[PDB]
């Protein structure tokens, strides 16, 4: 039992975070970690070796950008976990991860090992009350308000088309290609 | 010759009906699989029925 679940869309390009009932995601930031390349010589300089979201957008020239997730597959989990730690920081949402349940939206036809490792982080590191993983395609139709329909979702990481009948995705007709916005 | 043609068409049509029934009438009464081309997941239906009634409303 909890107050209000937090929806977190794990997009390849930008992470969209907000509470269930909200019309728009209140907190949207790019899904990459920026580390300062240049050496600190003077005191009272920018503190920290990690910059995420608007702090990395303002001082972009200083930072080296590394994306932890490519084609919806997390290559570096240390960076991905730190970004989910930033989701609960004072900048975005500013709430306790143990207090609110989480809804994550993963790409279709992903490996099972990703969902298994993703689940471990939010139950071990963040001690979340409850976790629900959802498909990108099924949610897109719920928003539009159609139970049956083909979702041609061309994302930053991957492009895929899922034919869905009465809210059920046909696992044999799903077609995904690595070519995307990036 | 009229008998020959008429009885040949009649037997031919019965042979066509056997193929037709398999694809239309026989499948129309009971499908081999649902429109999704998957077997029913009985554990998923017990929990999904509740989820799909509110998600499809
Ligand atoms: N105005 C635009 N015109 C064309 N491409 C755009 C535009 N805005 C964003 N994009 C592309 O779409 C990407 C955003 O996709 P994203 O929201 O991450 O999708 P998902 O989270 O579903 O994978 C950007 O990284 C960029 O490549």
């Amino acid at each position: 039992i909890a107050n209000q679940p937090v929806v977190i869309d794990n997009g390849s390009g930008v992470i969209k975070a907000g509470f269930a009932g909200d019309q728009i995601p209140k907190y949207c930031f790019p899904n990459y970690v920026g580390r300062p390349k240049h050496v600190r010589v003077m005191a009272g300089a920018l503190e920290g070796d990690i910059f995420i979201g608007p702090k990395a957008e303002e001082h972009r020239g200083l930072l080296s950008i590394r994306y932890p997730m490519e084609h919806g597959i997390v290559k570096d989990w240390n960076d991905m976990e730190r970004i989910w730690q930033y989701v609960y920081s004072k900048d975005q949402l500013q709430t306790f991860s143990e207090e609110h349940p989480v809804l994550l939206t993963e790409a279709p036809l992903n490996p099972r090992k990703n969902r298994e490792r993703a689940a471990e982080v939010f139950f071990e590191t963040f001690n979340v009350p409850a976790l629900f993983i959802s498909m990108q395609a099924v949610l897109s139709l719920y928003a539009t308000g159609r139970t049956t329909g083909v979702v041609l979702d061309s994302g930053d990481g991957v492009t895929h088309a899922v034919p869905i009948y009465e809210g059920f995705a046909m696992p044999h007709s799903i077609m995904r290609i690595d070519i995307a916005g990036r | 010759k009229i008998i020959e043609n008429a009885e040949n068409e009649y037997q031919t049509a019965i042979s066509e009906n056997y193929q037709t029934m398999s694809d239309t009438t026989f499948k129309a009464l009971r499908r081999q699989l649902p429109v999704t081309r998957t077997k029913i997941d009985w554990n998923k239906i017990l929990s999904y029925k509740i989820g799909k009634e509110m998600q499809n409303a």
